[PDB]
RNA sequence: CAUCCGGGUGUUGUCUCCAUAGAAACAGGUAAAGCUGUCCGUUACUGUGGGCUUGCCAUAUUUUUUGGAAC
């Protein structure tokens, strides 16, 4: 599980459904069960409709189609 | 640096001797061999 | 004809150059990802198996070589296919840096183009041995059993360190152990313990184990290698659950003891037992070497079949005790690679190439791959011709490129000049370091390392190699440092033609003897005759008879 | 602190409810038996599709990979 | 470096209020307590409430609930 | 038409030209390379082919011709997981 | 099977006769076998 | 433990079996793997046209089953006949078993 | 802590003793000069076993008189030449 | 077994992937694991809608992989020897 | 973790204490279960055997399924003699009075 | 620069000792011989039995084989 190279940056991250997450990545496991934070809820156009999510929140591994780290 | 088997030291102490300059600074006993390397030094015009 | 014999054993006929087991365009079609490619100097003391580790590499690799006697072939006397110089034959010693590209595969099969220089081990060639350095990503420190960690091999360390290149240690020459001082087991682990602890004494934070598969284990001349991991794939993985292995590996070595499936870090008191390495490892190194020297042949080959699941031709049966042994250990070892594995996994680009191009140019921002940039290390002899031995170390070369080249000896003024001119040649011919021949090629990528026949008089010892799109490229050039040969020249002689009339054909012999050894300081005195610096006796034997056999070809007074 | 697999055997006699992946199916009943799996065996059951209450059942077995979740019902 | 689980646990002993998103079922989000964690992610959740996608107006309690890990694929705070 | 021996295993079909069936419809044909545990295939040479959904309709029940959608991919690793059958078309040439 | 045949050319012996003709060659065998005794009084150096 | 070795018994019998995605496929097994992976041969592929009249459903398998390569002009209910066929164990739904078959003894 | 299973054990376990009886003098043959580290080979004549030869290309012993001495020394000549 | 070392021995070279989701993605092999994650570079990207876009850097789970295509140059890797 | 004897007989413990006995009773007792298939199929059958997985051999099947044309609504009744069941596909059983 | 005492390998012939199932029945042909053809023994689908080059033997609970399906 070679997130290494992600592990304390900002990462969108598509889900089971058609719906894009995002939020700094903080860890993850040998099941990609992963944990991140300022997690934003991408709905579609931000200044209205997207949500910030908490101060925690971790996916169950399965339900990760991609990820993508924005910021490099 | 000198690689020689243990009983003949006294014939590379004895060419140090002989050596102008030349000293000998340690003896390591090299571990489950008949050797030792033994440490030195020689001046380059004495080295020929 | 030309004929090369008086001065190498070389292949001027691309007819025979020998055909790799490997299809060789499928190594080429790699070069282009410079991740692939990984450059591996082979560096440790005079006479450690350097040659004949690489002999195994090269053998491996080929289908057949035309230079193999049978001799060779039963194991009787070494290839030495990288000493290929007549001089180096003659004097059973690497004199001058030599080399090969080879596609090599790990024990989970995925491929590397592999460069390897194999340094000269003796002390007075450390020049060589600093070009390597330079030269290589990742560097196999080869030792041999016997005198171990020497001083020769401290410093090799602490020169491995300073140039940021990923240590690797191949410990030579166990059947010394086996056969010459005849230890018993227990103390042979023992050795290889004080030999590994001692290690560990000089790599200042590093941690080297067999386990990590930092330490490889070699005997050159019986023609194997193992690495920890190597053995239990080949003959334990498959006896346990999958999901064990490499916890199962993990516990191969040190203070653990085993006792019908159990471990401890203590031994077991109703027996007395040897540690988990002697009876897992080192016990049936020992026993093949004991039965293939002494058992029964019928009742040995039942014992391999069962156990390793070899089987001995009726041709092999008949050999001769050392090649019979050579020919056992070779069907159990097979074809080294978990030294590829060990080379494999000890080197992370991402940890060290900004930290290496960093020691070898200013520190700095990255080099545009727009721009050609490469390190021109040596010049070298090779064949009827003189090349340069270059690392690309970004961009693409092609060939009949015009391409700058600058002396390193320059490099300091023209850096102060960026922060507040360059001769230019055409690449006439590349071609791919292979030991006894060079094999052409049109291309060369980053990372890799070639011979480059063109460039060889814009430069005295080392270059930069650079081509440019942009007045803002030049503005962001890095150049290469003239590079730090580890001992300095002290020893000296005075020199003169026998006849002044041949002068002239010394000049241009002592040249030729400056471009080619890296270490050799030549300068002429107002008296008129010209003073050679060497490392020492045997430094200056070699260039001096360079001088009076194939470059001056002349008579020649020297000093005491 | 409960964990998953003591609150199910904790369960056993009660009255649970369970819905179902599928269907909006929600099956209501007195849990029986549980295993490693989350395996439900249940009796007197009656089946509940979207609310509505279509009729009472015997014993009944679900299978684990099909529910979604499992409550206790007020008792 | 935190664990997912480990971050799951800190969810459990701090007993905070937490929403849970289901898997391929869209239009449904969990709000309540993490009661138990688990080896493969079960969940039990107490004063349990589905709240539709959109606020807890609308949502229906469930009590005490063992969600099973098969279905979870957000938790957050 | 090919017909192939009722010795049953895969691992005799090497180098034969499969067609592949996945999940979602579409086919993939190639020379088999190599397989594994969990059915994953690697085909040489490889054409997925696909009905649009423009032509789905052809296929309802009442001399006929379908213009199937034909595709270029090389030396595709399919995942196992995905596979639906397999059936044979060529023999090696 | 230790001769090719009565034309007597080839031979192939066993580790116990040829441990019991080396233990019996001992006047007449060569016991050198440390190849560097014979530095600077080899071949080569007789020809320098 | 026991029931994949049930199947494995009945070799060369001409076995029918339903897909997951509603083919049905009558043809002589070969062979069953221990994960299932039956072969056929003389093997013929149907949907039945009850259920294959609603196209948004059955696009897929329609698509797949003239995609074998052995759906001839349609006679009636979109046959096809292939000589082999290879079926991934996770795809059967049933097997329908011959009707002389002794359960009892197995 | 780690365990695999009890019967597992390492390679060449069946065959209980290290040195075989003959393993001393395989030893002793595998270093000494040709032709003892052979086991095959091919007759030579009488006359090419040059069974002298060994002497005098080696040392002779220092406290040997002048005229064995000056023989060791021709007969190298030979050799030489 | 030999597809994943295939996939290990492809890294380096432009590889596309289609996805279950059907999306599909071409780029340069980064990195791939045993269970056929992989990370692509420089990534064309398109969407089931048939949109395209590029994309810096990716990483994509194994069980979302539908197929993956390789350079035709690897068939004569020394992968498939025997 | 545990020796395969053991192992074994755990099989057989949770055969009968476990949720699987309510099919493991039908078929000692040889009375028909019903079976709602994922694929809303109802089976109606007599069990002969099962295994962890809920596979299942049915003897004496009897299938119901429903489809509509339009607005109409009907019901289909095959009748199979002896069928293996892939587990996986089943919703819930029951045990008929 | 030669001579002499010797040596390796390959092919063909010859000599010595020791042998036999068979369709060694018949035709074409080369620097040679199945070099080539008609032909003969049995085996390609199973029941008892040896070996391995494989799989179960090691897997229902997130990355493949025990269905987020069904509409
Ligand atoms: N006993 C034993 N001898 C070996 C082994 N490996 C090499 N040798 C011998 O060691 C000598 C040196 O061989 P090389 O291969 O040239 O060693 P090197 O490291 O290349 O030494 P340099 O020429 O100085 O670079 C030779 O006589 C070899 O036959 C070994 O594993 N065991
Ligand atoms: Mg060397």
């Amino acid at each position: 599980p070679e997130l290494k190279k992600y592990m304390d940056k900002k990462i969108l991250l598509n889900i089971n459904g058609s719906r894009k997450v995002a939020g700094i990545l903080r860890g993850y496991d040998i099941f990609l069960n992963v944990v991140l934070d300022d997690a934003m809820e991408i709905n579609g156009e931000d200044p209205a409709n997207n949500h910030q999510l908490g101060l925690q929140t971790v996916i169950r591994g399965n339900s990760i189609i991609s990820l993508e780290a924005l910021d490099a | 640096d000198i690689t020689v088997h243990a009983p003949l030291l006294p014939i590379v102490e004895e060419l140090m001797k002989k050596r102008r300059g030349s000293r000998i600074y340690k003896t390591i006993k090299v571990a489950g061999t008949p050797l030792l390397e033994v440490r030195g030094q020689v001046p380059v015009i004495e080295s020929a | 004809r030309t004929k090369l014999q008086e001065h190498t054993i070389f292949t001027q006929l691309k007819k025979n150059i020998p055909k790799t087991r490997y299809n060789r365009d499928y190594m080429l079609s790699m070069a282009n990802i410079p991740e692939r490619i990984i450059n591996v100097g082979v560096i440790g003391p005079l006479h450690s198996g350097k040659t004949s580790l690489m002999d195994l590499l090269v053998i491996d690799s080929h289908k057949r070589i035309p230079d193999m006697s049978k001799n060779v072939e039963l194991g009787w006397k070494p290839l030495r296919y990288l000493d290929n110089l007549k001089q180096e034959i003659d004097r059973g010693l690497s004199i001058k840096l030599n080399g090969s590209t080879l596609l090599c595969t790990d024990l989970e099969s995925k491929s590397r183009m592999i460069n390897f220089l194999d340094a000269p081990g003796h002390v007075n060639f450390m020049d060589e041995t600093a070009v390597a350095l330079a030269a290589s990503d990742l560097v196999l420190i080869v030792i041999d059993v016997v005198e171990g960690v020497t001083f020769v091999v401290e410093q090799l360390i602490k020169q491995s360190i300073k140039n940021n290149v990923a240590m690797c240690f191949v410990i030579n020459k166990l059947d010394r152990l086996i056969l010459d001082l005849k230890l018993p087991p227990m103390d042979a682990y023992l050795k290889l313990n004080h030999i590994i602890a001692n290690i560990n004494s000089f790599t200042k934070g590093n941690v080297f184990s067999p386990i990590d598969n930092n330490i490889i284990f070699a005997s050159t001349k019986l023609g194997f290698t193992f690495t920890i991991k190597e053995f239990v794939s080949y003959y334990y993985a498959h006896s346990i659950p999958s999901s064990k292995i490499d916890d199962f590996t993990t516990r191969l070595w040190g203070s653990v003891y085993y006792h019908k499936g159990n471990f401890r870090t203590k031994p077991f008191e109703n027996v007395e037992k040897y540690p988990t390495f002697v009876e897992f490892i080192l016990i049936p190194l020992y026993k093949i070497f004991s039965y293939a020297l002494s058992m029964e042949k019928d009742k040995l080959k039942n014992l391999l079949r069962s156990n390793f699941r070899v089987n001995l031709s009726q041709e092999a049966l008949q050999y001769d005790p050392q090649p019979f042994l050579k020919h056992v250990l070779q069907l159990i070892f097979r074809q080294q690679t978990g030294l590829v594995d060990a080379i494999t996994r000890c080197y992370q680009p991402f940890e060290l190439f900004d930290n290496k191009t960093a020691h070898l140019s200013i520190p700095g921002k990255s080099t545009p791959e727009g721009t050609l940039w490469a390190h021109v290390l040596k010049t070298v002899d090779y064949g009827g011709a003189e090349w340069s031995l270059v690392r690309i170390y970004s961009g693409l070369l092609k060939r009949g490129d015009t391409v700058r080249i600058l002396d390193t000896s320059q490099s300091e003024s023209r850096q102060k000049r960026q922060l507040h001119e360059t001769p230019s040649c055409e690449v006439e011919e590349i071609g791919l370091l292979g030991g006894r021949y060079v094999y052409p090629v049109h291309e060369a990528h980053k990372g890799q390392i070639v011979l480059i026949k063109g460039i060889s008089s814009a430069y005295i010892k080392s270059a930069t190699l650079y081509s440019v799109k942009s007045k803002e490229d030049m503005k962001q050039l890095k150049f290469f440092k003239p590079l730090d040969y580890i001992t300095e020249a002290v020893f000296k002689i005075v020199l003169q033609p026998l006849l002044p009339r041949e002068l002239p054909k010394l000049l241009d012999a002592l040249n030729k003897i400056s471009k080619y050894y890296p270490g050799v300081i030549i300068k002429v005195e107002e008296s008129g005759e010209h003073v050679i610096l060497g490392n020492g006796e045997l430094y200056m034997d070699c260039l001096l008879y360079d001088l009076r056999a194939s470059y001056a070809k002349i008579e020649i007074k020297i000093s005491d | 602190p409960v964990n998953p697999k003591p609150f199910l055997k904790g369960l056993v006699n009660h009255r649970v409810g369970v819905k179902l992946k599928f269907n909006s199916t929600e099956y209501r009943g007195t849990l029986v038996s549980t295993d490693n799996y989350f395996n439900l065996q249940l009796n007197e059951a009656e089946e509940f599709v979207a609310g509505v209450s279509h009729g009472t059942l015997g014993e009944i077995f679900i299978r684990c990979n099909n529910v979604l979740y499992i409550r206790e019902l007020p008792n | 470096m935190v664990p997912p689980i480990n971050c799951i646990f800190n969810f459990l002993q701090q007993q905070t209020p937490v929403t849970i998103w289901l898997f391929e079922q869209i239009g449904i989000r969990i709000k309540g307590k993490i009661v138990g964690f688990d080896e493969f992610m079960n969940v039990v959740i107490d004063e349990a409430v589905e709240i539709p996608v959109e606020d807890v107006e609308k949502g229906t309690p469930l009590g005490k609930i063992l969600l099973k890990g098969d279905n979870i694929t957000l938790i957050t705070s | 038409k090919i017909q192939v021996a009722h010795s049953s295993r895969l691992a005799n079909l090497i180098d034969y030209k499969l067609r592949v069936l996945t999940q979602d419809g579409r086919v993939y044909i190639g020379q088999l390379m190599a397989f594994d545990k969990h059915m994953n295939l690697v085909l040489n040479e490889c054409i997925e082919e696909r009905v649009p959904k423009t032509q789905l309709d052809k296929l309802r029940p009442r001399t006929l011709n379908i213009k199937v959608e034909k595709r270029v991919l090389g030396l595709t690793i399919l995942r196992g997981e995905q596979i639906l059958s397999t059936v044979v078309e060529d023999k090696p040439l | 099977k230790k001769v090719n045949g009565t034309s007597y050319k080839k031979w192939s012996f066993d580790l116990p006769e040829m441990s019991n003709l080396y233990r019996l060659s001992t006047p007449l065998r060569d016991e050198v076998t440390d190849k560097n005794y014979y530095y600077l009084f080899d071949k080569k150096s007789f020809f320098n | 433990m026991k029931l994949v070795n049930f199947l494995k018994k009945l070799r060369n019998e001409q076995v029918t079996i339903e897909l997951k995605n509603g083919t049905t496929v009558w043809g002589t097994l070969q062979s069953v793997s221990p994960q299932m992976n039956a072969i056929l041969t003389d093997v013929k592929l149907t949907l039945p046209q009850p259920r294959l009249n609603k196209l948004n459903s059955n696009g897929i398998a329609m698509a797949s089953l003239y995609l074998t390569g052995g759906q001839q002009p349609t006679a009636s209910d979109n046959i096809a006949s292939l000589q082999y066929i290879n079926i991934r164990g996770n795809t059967i739904r049933q097997i329908i078993l011959p009707d002389s078959l002794n359960l009892d003894s197995l | 802590d780690f365990t695999l299973p009890e019967d597992f054990a390492p390679l060449l376990a069946e065959e209980e003793e290290l040195i075989l009886p003959n393993t001393k003098d395989a030893m002793s043959l595998y270093h000494s000069p040709f032709p003892f580290n052979r086991t095959k080979g091919k007759m030579v004549r009488a006359q090419d076993v040059a069974l002298a030869k060994k002497w005098f290309l080696q040392h002779p012993d220092e406290e040997y008189p002048v005229k064995v001495k000056v023989s060791y020394q021709k007969l190298l000549k030979n050799y030489v030449l | 077994g030999i597809p994943v070392k295939l996939l290990n021995e492809a890294q380096g070279h432009i590889v596309s992937l289609e996805l279950t989701t059907g999306a599909t993605y071409r780029g340069k092999l980064v990195e791939s694991e045993d269970s056929m994650n992989v990370q692509l570079r420089d990534v064309i990207a398109t969407e089931p809608q048939g949109a395209v876009t590029h994309m810096d850097q990716i990483f994509v789970r194994g069980s979302q992989i539908k197929f993956i295509v390789v350079p035709d140059l690897l068939k004569n890797a020394p992968l498939f020897k025997k | 973790e545990l020796s395969r004897a053991e192992l074994e007989e755990l099989e057989e413990f949770e055969f009968k204490h476990g949720p699987m006995s309510l099919i493991n009773d039908a078929m000692v007792t040889r009375t028909p279960v019903i079976i709602s298939l994922r694929n809303n199929h109802k089976i109606i059958a007599r069990v002969k055997a099962f295994d962890r997985h809920c596979n299942m051999v049915l003897e004496n099947v009897k299938e119901l399924w429903t489809e509509k044309k339009g607005k109409n609504v009907i019901n289909r009744e095959r009748f199979i003699s002896k069928l293996f069941l892939r587990g996986d596909s089943v919703i819930v059983v029951l045990k008929t009075p």
